[PDB]
RNA sequence: UGCAUGCCGUCCGUGAUUUUUUACUGUGACUAAAGAAGCGUGACUAAAGCAGUCAUGACUUGAAUUAGAAAG
RNA sequence: GCCAAGCUAAUACAUGAACCAACCGGGUGUCUCCACUGAGACGCCCAGCGAAUGAAUGACAGUAAAACCAAUGCCUGCAGUAACACCCAGCAGUGUUGACUCAAUUCAUUCCGCGAAAGCCGGCUU
């Protein structure tokens, strides 16, 4: 094959760890429906793969559908709050919590940050479910599993 | 000494965290190994739990595979030509993993005359093995100069090995056009 | 590097009394975990009244006399648990260790036929070198051929003295188990269904044989039996069978003033 | 026991043609070769009754290149004889 | 020689006290094989390739397992069409 | 070692097709002792303790049970 | 807190075990045979646990009737049909999880850590 220049803006070689892309006789296993071999794996809880992962061209480890990241542990709700970063966002939760002395609540919030793979285009406003994976960075400890 | 903690680090908020312990031996750092090109040399470091780590401190020698033959030769190494972190690892000749370096050529030839019989007893397997195979025009034409390219995959700081896969497909052709 | 055990903190189940020592004996790693065992020093010296303190607990213990699954064990520290059997030959006495009705430890007395097999659940099953599958129990033995339909909630029987597998007993909608941990510990009662919740822990709803309804988690449960009325091992007196608090303490007091 | 065919093992069909086994077989023999195994050889005398060519000989002899082994085949000549009138119905029912 | 028995010229000192009988001592030998000994090196390597050929032994039971019970269910097949 | 083989509603895996939470409330699970509540017990009573009671041993002795924020 | 010389133990340190003793695979040379290539010897290598790099396996689970070539199987043309050119005619066609680039297996090249303590007692020539 050639080099894609809408995919290789980098110093160096982007590649998927799983698999050997220069292969003369390709195993239909892990062939893509576009003749190309690409790597997806199909993750746990009732989750299902986006059709950009299996047939799709972007190069992303960390993404949990086309690299070695696992989902265990929580699995949480949030609204997307800003999408400045790249391939990455920073969601919201909202909820209420109780004072016992004057029965009543208050509002109060958290802030996460995630990883978002190229498979979703999400945007400010909207919904997303997040799964917890193994450190990713300094302040990255989920991924984004299904946008809403 | 050098540590791995987080404690040092600003806070998200810009915050200065207050530290309320020294240093614990189970966070330590040690110096790199910085392998260079030349004679084997290697230094043994005691590592947690008893195990040993292989410290290369210079090596010229590696274990080298073509994939698309699944085999792979023992090999001189002869240049360091590219490393995407920076082009003074190339001037000092410094192996790590991922790098590009050109290796000797001569017993991946040999090898191709052996198992094809093609020069670039009746039993004859190799009729058998020519069908349906086909060798491409770049890697055959390194081949004939003496000298190929490949990539570094294994980590000479950890394991004190040199061990490394040919460039074919466009990953060839995209390093290629980087030294041009 | 924890070595030492202080007496607040040691399980419920000893029986220890708070005022009578700081420390209690701290049990070794083995077959059986820390939190759920029941170390040999506490089953010859307490429960049993064959030593009067420590001392004659170490005479008895490093002489041999004291065996476990058919084999002498010569350490006051070593963790016995649930589903072992203890002999003394020279006294002439066989026990298994259960859960009584109440979740306490129980010594149950057996015959020499049934002291020969003993229950194993199994809990990983895994390849080992040379592609022989091993099945780990839930007491830290490692079986190297288990049956081809052995699965992770069964139940192995196992028989100590060939050191050979008999028979096995599978973990499905109509049979017999006993909780082992829990609210619930020591209730016999009957598969009524399991759910399913992948990624979290499993939910099992038991019957008991006068009707009551409970559920446990799918990892404190243990099979026994193919039904209710033919177990494969022996139990306690009260055969799992939880009864009325109110009930319980009125037939204490019509005892208590028949006898005297 | 007595039966009609005999095995002989460990004859190769790729390296012997069909003449030389009954250079061997003494005659009246009808001969099956199978390449599943090699060795595989089965041999319907047409009057072998009591089968001398099999008590005699057999283990004690070796054929060309090998040395060659024989026992009662068991197979009765006649149940392949019903089968084939029933497959032949069938060839033509279809 | 070889065959030589060596504890027949083993040092012996003579220690003398007052009032007593005399005092010889000769150092314990060490490495000094015995039938005994012999026969305990022996038994080793017997036990070590009767463990492995056990092994083996078991390895066969299990896949003479595996294969029979595969192959009742395709006779179970054949039994079906065949009725 | 074929020593073998036969005499409509469900179960389980995978694909296709489209959608309702949160909150409150009822149950249930999972949740160290010591401390608090309290079932039994004439340590001479009590503050205590978990023991002890009765005729080559028995009681197939006893040591019941509960509440503990919020979040999950 | 210390120096030099002379003696001497090991379960300290170092070295080191052929045949008994198997199954299975990969690469290659001389003999027999068939056909005009195929089979079987024979030789010759190399194949342990663990570690490193590379290549495969680590399943299937969206449609059905039939022709034509070359190579094969079984019947005397397509019935019958786990797979496999003999020694083994069933000596793995089947690891686990919610999920794996994990467990384990085969092939190529390379380490350059791995005693049967070369041990100690006891009971009856073993």
């Amino acid at each position: 094959h050639a080099v894609d220049a809408t995919i290789q803006h980098e110093k160096a070689y982007q590649r998927q760890t799983a698999v050997n892309e220069n292969m003369h006789r390709p195993s239909r296993k892990h062939v893509n429906k576009s003749g190309h071999i690409r790597y997806s794996k199909k993750i746990g809880l009732g989750f299902k793969t986006p059709a950009k992962a299996l047939n799709g061209k972007y190069i992303d480890r960390k993404c949990p559908f086309t690299s070695n990241v696992v989902i265990r542990g929580r699995i949480l709700r949030g609204v997307v709050h800003s999408t400045k970063m790249h391939r990455t966002i920073i969601i919201r939760r909202n909820y209420l919590h109780f004072i016992k002395k004057y029965q009543r609540y208050q509002k109060r919030h958290k802030s996460l940050a995630v990883h978002c793979s190229p498979a979703f285009d999400p945007k400010q406003g909207d919904e997303v479910v997040i799964g917890q994976c193994r450190p990713l960075s300094k302040t990255i400890r989920y991924n984004v599993l299904e946008v809403v | 000494g050098i540590v791995r903690s987080r404690l040092h680090k600003r806070k998200i908020t810009g915050g200065k965290t207050k530290i309320h312990r020294k240093r614990m031996k189970a966070e330590l750092g040690r110096l790199p190994a910085n392998t260079r090109l030349g004679a084997r040399r290697v230094s043994p470091v005691r590592a947690r739990g008893g195990n040993f780590k292989i410290r290369a401190l210079r090596l010229d020698t590696g274990n080298f595979a073509w994939a698309s033959e699944a085999i792979a030769h023992r090999v001189r190494l002869l240049d360091v030509v590219y490393n995407a972190t920076s082009n003074e690892l190339v001037r000092t000749k410094t192996l790590v993993k991922n790098c590009i370096v050109a290796v000797d050529a001569a017993p991946f030839k040999r090898w191709y005359a052996k198992h094809y019989g093609i020069d670039l007893k009746l039993q004859r397997e190799w009729t058998r093995r020519r069908r349906n195979h086909r060798v491409e025009k770049a890697i055959a034409d390194q081949l004939r100069e003496g000298r190929v390219l490949a990539r570094i995959t294994s980590r000479p700081g950890q394991s004190g090995r040199a061990d490394g896969i040919l460039l074919e497909g466009a990953e060839l052709q995209f390093y290629l056009k980087r030294l041009e | 590097a924890k070595k030492h055990l202080k007496r607040l903190y040691a399980p419920k189940d000893w029986m220890l009394s708070k005022l009578t020592g700081v420390f209690a004996p701290r049990p070794r790693p083995g077959p059986h975990k820390l939190r759920e065992c029941l170390p040999l020093l506490v089953i010859i010296r307490n429960r049993l009244k064959y030593a009067l303190n420590a001392r004659e607990g170490e005479m008895i213990l490093r002489q041999g006399l004291v065996h476990v699954d058919n084999h002498p064990r010569r350490d006051g520290k070593y963790p016995a648990g649930f589903m072992d059997v203890v002999e003394i030959p020279k006294t002439g006495d066989r026990f298994r260790l259960m859960y009584d009705v109440k979740g306490r430890f129980a010594l149950v007395n057996l015959s020499e036929a049934e002291a020969q097999i003993k229950l194993m659940k199994v809990v990983n099953l895994y390849t080992a070198t040379g592609r022989v599958p091993v099945a780990v129990t839930h007491d830290g033995h490692r079986i190297r051929y288990p049956d081809p339909h052995t699965s992770i909630g069964d139940t192995i029987v196992y028989n100590v003295k060939e050191k050979k597998c008999v028979d096995l007993i599978k973990n499905r909608q109509g049979k017999a188990v006993i909780v082992t941990g829990g609210a619930n510990r020591g209730r016999i009662g009957e598969i009524v269904k399991v759910e399913c919740h992948p990624g979290a822990f499993n939910i099992a709803h038991l019957k008991d044989a006068s009707g009551a309804e409970f559920a446990t988690r799918a990892a404190n449960i243990f099979v026994i039996g193919k039904d209710l009325n033919n177990l494969q091992v022996t139990v306690p007196k009260q055969q799992g069978l939880r009864m009325n608090v109110i009930q319980e303490r009125e037939e204490r007091l019509i005892a208590a003033e028949a006898r005297k | 026991e007595n039966s009609s065919c005999v095995f002989v093992s460990p004859i190769f069909r790729p390296s012997t043609t069909k003449a030389q086994v009954m250079e061997l077989f003494a005659g009246v023999k009808v001969q099956r070769l199978r390449m599943y195994r090699q060795n595989f050889a089965y041999a319907y005398l047409d009057s072998p009754a009591a089968a001398k060519k099999f008590v005699e000989e057999k283990n004690g002899t070796e054929f060309r290149g090998h040395t060659l082994r024989v026992a009662l085949s068991a197979r009765s000549l006649e149940k392949l004889r019903a089968r084939q009138e029933a497959a032949n119905v069938v060839i033509a029912a279809h | 020689s070889r065959t030589e028995d060596v504890r027949k010229y083993v040092v012996r000192r003579r220690v003398v006290k007052s009032g007593k009988k005399d005092r010889l001592k000769a150092p314990k030998i060490q490495r000094l094989i015995t039938p005994r000994v012999k026969a305990r090196r022996a038994k080793k390597a017997k036990d070590a390739i009767a463990k492995v050929r056990a092994s083996a032994a078991e390895r066969r039971e299990y896949l003479r397992l595996i294969a029979s019970n595969r192959r009742a269910l395709r006779q179970r097949d054949h039994s079906k069409k065949h009725t």
